[PDB]
């Protein structure tokens, strides 16, 4: 059920106009960025993770 | 749910290690606290089972303790055992 | 009980309400206040927890420590329609139970 | 009215530099409030010395890549994204870069400066690979807030916070006669820049500092419901009220005209039913 | 009481019993009684009423 | 048993004849008593049970009468007025007289 | 009452006795927790032969499966009300809506 | 090294009586949610505020009863007490009186005026009484407290559940604030929406007084027990208990170590009540001149 929903919207495939091209600086950082601003139902964005 | 697969894996067949665990917490609530390995935390029962996750206990080793405190109860009395068992004839 | 969702749980725990535990574990608790000195004998032991005394409460926390508790539904099915877990005390008069089981 | 203030502290180290500190005592609501507050907070307004221009020798364009450098310029900013610098008392710094040689360059390659403080010198910045190559850079580093990155307007994304993640859990707390508490549980990771108590205890001071400017006796005897009888023989006792009963013993009561024992008794009963009781000193009957 | 015996033996009886006389046992008797009821030590025995 | 003899004893309660059988209010239930009602077999000790609540019903029943009959003199009474003016009239005059 | 309706609801209140309605075309003379008082022939003058009605309303009674079953007035003093008007809610209705 | 711009009431618009619109100055971005959101939360549940918690109606027992000349049932008066809109100038309990008697409405404004009381709503009902012989006479009690504290939270004295929060609803605007020093200033605008006891900027400066106070820092058997019962557990007759208590004997360890003697001296104490007390003493197995040392531990 809503694990699922919340996993399947976190995972989504997106048009990322918004949230484009951005280096991750790890996970860590991702999160940090994620949390602060611009990105919004995930974005196309490389990640740094080992 | 603590390394419970190593607990098992330690000793075979699940079932067994139940049997064990028991046994030892047996004599946790039925002498002394005593033991080894020693995080006094989470009562009888799961002291037992972090003792045999860390290969503490054992059964051989368990057995080889009761046989040894078999010897314990020999020692004392023994001649004085004896005196009682020499006085009836 | 009934039962209700309970989000905070750990897979190995369960939501038990404080009136439920102390009314199951209650010669459990006679006998560890009997042990402590909290009261004289067992029937001093009951006078005081029928009372519902203060500190009865966390005695009966340290009688439930590392404690577990089988919950049932029927139908049971197969042998996971009973399962252990160990009991979190919780106000309310549901059980919390973990959505993953 | 006082409120439940914190009281018994934990502090689970997970390593050197992450922490995990908790206060056991809070009113319900208020774990999201301070978690929420201080995340809030602690992920853009805290102070931290950070990255953000290289002016690296040869190299123009990001997309260039160098000869004798294992990894391309991409990389070698995205290492420099965590250089992790404390500065004494300035706002910005150059610091350069010579390395020449086979393997890996760190931060203890920089240019020793006075003021400069570097956290974590064999942080790995690049890689050498023939021992012809060599690098020669000029990394500028600015005091901030929040995570800047370079796409504000070579640039680096600008991490000036010196906490990478922030976390609360709610959790109901234990304690005292009132059940509905709750604990906030707060998870730090930071880069070893700053302690973390400290990096709370400035959080927690810059929020304060912003908030600064802003800181039964005369009731009826009918309500006792006694018999009709009993009830007339009070009245015409003058006894109307509770507080007229209440104040008569039962000598006295007896001593009157109408009332026996059966009635008094009565009457004991159904004071005693309601906490009271013959014989009551109010001493001031009546105001 | 007849912990003993299993029988409730007469004040004349643990009298002769003891070569003294029922005056002496019952206060005696009195006594232990009075220490037993006492606030010290009354613990214990005292609430198991209800 | 000898132990309860003792105890008895030291604490001077004296055995009682008679055994606690009373009604209490069973677990996880409470609240306000709003009715009793009593019922005694014809002829017996009746008490200050049986005799408060008699009352009580009979003041109640009373009044339900008193009520009754009040409807019904201003019920009968204000519709014979309407009556009595109609011909006879009387304004100032059968305002006065008793209503019988 | 419920703020989306099928328009049934109005008719399993009526029907259901537990709401109190009056029987014929009239005004309202006494509104109480304990009753309510009629005087009829307001409209249509059908009473005849003595006219008014008392309704004594249920209070604080106890049903089968241990709900209490109490009505409470809709109406006002002096009210004027036609006949199958609604005079009293009971349990789980709103003025004459059946409320769940 | 750029210090800070801090937060200061800047405007007040009353849209009514008990709805009004306060908003802060200077802001930096991203703090207008923070503060909003926590002071939401202090105003929506920690706000301090008198409510009615008893009530005192004449010829009512329990709540369930219904009076004799009264439309509503006890139940729904009680329901309209709770509504009950009280401003106390210092104190933290106050006795209300009420007594109407007439035809009509009983509403709030019929409540003796007291001089600390302050009535927001006096045209609210509280009654109804049908006929002109009808009359109700009850003291209502208001007491000052925090959050929701119902019935249940535990005479012929009714008790009603108590809703302290001042505070009905609470909405907050981040909007872009003006100034050209600077140009990336907020300025919070908070819509409140109170019941009328408290005023605004007070209520502010009480949210941000919380949290700024919840903010304070990080940092890092023998004897018998019989002996400390209260007297009125021996269940003495009245006069016995009152003249013990004016003889400074207020517990039963306070009463085992008198005397007889000492007991008889007492200007008010007879035999009869000397038997009483010695006779009530014994049936516990306790007596007078019992010594028991060390009064008191701790």
């Amino acid at each position: 059920q809503d694990v699922v929903l919340g996993l399947y919207y976190m995972t989504r495939d997106c048009v990322n106009a918004k949230g484009e091209g951005m280096v991750l600086t790890g996970p860590k950082e991702a999160e940090r960025l994620y949390r602060s601003g611009l990105a919004s139902l995930h974005a196309r964005v490389k990640v740094r993770i080992t | 749910r603590v390394t419970v697969q190593d607990a098992v894996e330690k000793i075979g067949n699940r079932f067994d290690l139940v049997l064990v665990a028991a046994r030892r917490a047996r004599q946790m609530q039925v002498g002394g606290k005593d033991p080894l390995v020693p995080e006094e935390n989470d009562k009888t029962t799961v002291i037992a089972l972090r003792e045999i996750e860390e290969g503490l206990i054992n059964n051989q080793i368990l057995d080889v303790r009761e046989r040894q405190e078999q010897q314990e109860q020999e020692a004392a009395e023994l001649q004085a055992v004896t005196a009682i068992a020499e006085g009836r004839r | 009980s009934v039962i209700t969702v309970g989000p905070y749980l750990r897979l190995h725990q369960c939501g038990l309400p404080k009136k439920m535990a102390l009314e199951l574990f209650k010669p459990f608790i006679y006998g560890k206040l009997e042990l402590r000195g909290l009261a004289t004998t067992i029937k001093a032991a009951k006078k005081m927890v029928e009372r519902e005394e203060a500190v009865v409460w966390d005695i009966l926390d340290e009688v439930i420590r590392e404690h577990p508790v089988l919950l049932n539904r029927a139908p049971t099915l197969h042998r996971l329609g009973i399962q252990a877990f160990e009991p979190v005390l919780i106000e309310g008069k549901a059980i919390q139970l973990h959505p993953l089981v | 009215t006082e409120f439940l203030k914190p009281r018994l502290v934990d502090i689970e180290q997970v390593s050197s530099t992450h922490a995990k500190v908790t206060l056991e005592p809070l009113e319900r609501g208020f774990g999201h409030t301070l978690g929420n507050a201080l995340r809030r907070i602690l992920l853009s307004s805290m102070p931290g010395c950070a990255v953000t221009e290289v002016e690296i020798d040869g190299v123009l364009h990001e997309y260039s890549t160098k000869e004798g450098v294992q990894e391309d310029i991409l990389e070698i900013l995205l290492n420099l994204k965590g250089l992790a610098v404390r500065v004494q008392g300035k706002d910005e710094v150059i610091l350069t870069l010579n390395k020449s040689g086979i393997g890996p360059v760190t931060a203890a390659d920089i240019t020793h400066d006075g003021d400069v403080e570097i956290v974590k010198p064999q942080h790995v910045i690049c890689h050498l690979t023939d021992e012809n190559a060599s690098i020669s850079m000029r990394i500028k580093v600015q005091r901030g807030r929040g995570y800047v990155p370079a796409s504000t307007r070579l640039l680096v994304d600008a991490c000036y916070s010196p906490v990478e993640r922030i976390a609360y859990n709610v959790e109901a707390a234990r304690v005292e006669q009132r059940t509905d508490l709750d604990k906030l549980v707060i998870e730090m990771e930071t880069n070893g820049t700053i302690d973390p108590e400290e990096a709370i205890r400035r959080a927690a001071t810059i929020l304060a500092e912003q908030l600064e400017a802003f800181v039964i006796l005369l009731r009826p005897v009918d309500d006792l419901e006694l018999t009709v009888r009993s009830a007339n023989c009070l009245k015409a006792e003058a006894i109307h009220y509770i507080g007229d009963l209440v104040q008569r013993t039962e000598v006295e009561l007896l001593k009157t005209p109408n009332l026996g024992k059966k009635s008094l008794t009565e009457i004991k009963d159904v004071l005693a039913s309601r906490g009271l009781s013959l014989g009551m000193r109010l001493e001031n009957w009546p105001p | 009481f007849g912990i003993d015996m299993n029988t409730d033996y007469t004040l004349e009886e643990v009298g002769k019993q003891f070569d003294v006389t029922r005056e002496r046992i019952r206060q005696i008797e009195a006594k232990a009684l009075r220490k037993l009821r006492h606030p010290s030590r009354s613990e214990v025995l005292r609430s198991f009423l209800d | 048993t000898p132990e309860e003899k003792l105890l008895r004893a030291i604490f001077g309660e004296k055995a009682s004849d008679v055994k606690d059988s009373s009604l209490r209010v069973p677990n996880g239930v409470s609240g306000t008593v709003i009715d009793v009602q009593v019922f005694t077999r014809d002829g017996v000790e009746k008490d200050k049970r049986a005799l408060e609540i008699e009352e009580m019903q009979l003041k109640q029943a009373k009044k339900d009468l008193s009520e009754e009959l009040q409807i019904l003199e201003a019920g009968l009474f204000s519709r014979i007025r309407a009556v009595l003016v109609a011909g006879g009239v009387e304004a100032e005059k059968l305002d006065k007289l008793p209503r019988d | 009452k419920p703020l989306v309706g099928t328009g049934m609801e109005r008719a399993v209140a009526v029907d259901s006795g537990v709401t109190a309605v009056a029987k014929r075309g009239g005004v309202v003379q006494y509104v109480d927790a304990s009753r309510i008082v009629i005087k009829v022939n307001e409209d249509e003058m059908y009473p005849g032969e003595a006219g008014i009605d008392i309704y004594n309303l249920t209070k604080y009674t106890r049903s089968n499966q241990n709900t209490c079953i109490n009505q409470m007035p809709c109406v006002s003093l002096g009210e004027p009300v036609e006949r199958g008007d609604v005079l009293a809610d009971g349990p789980s209705t709103d003025l004459g809506e059946l409320a769940l």
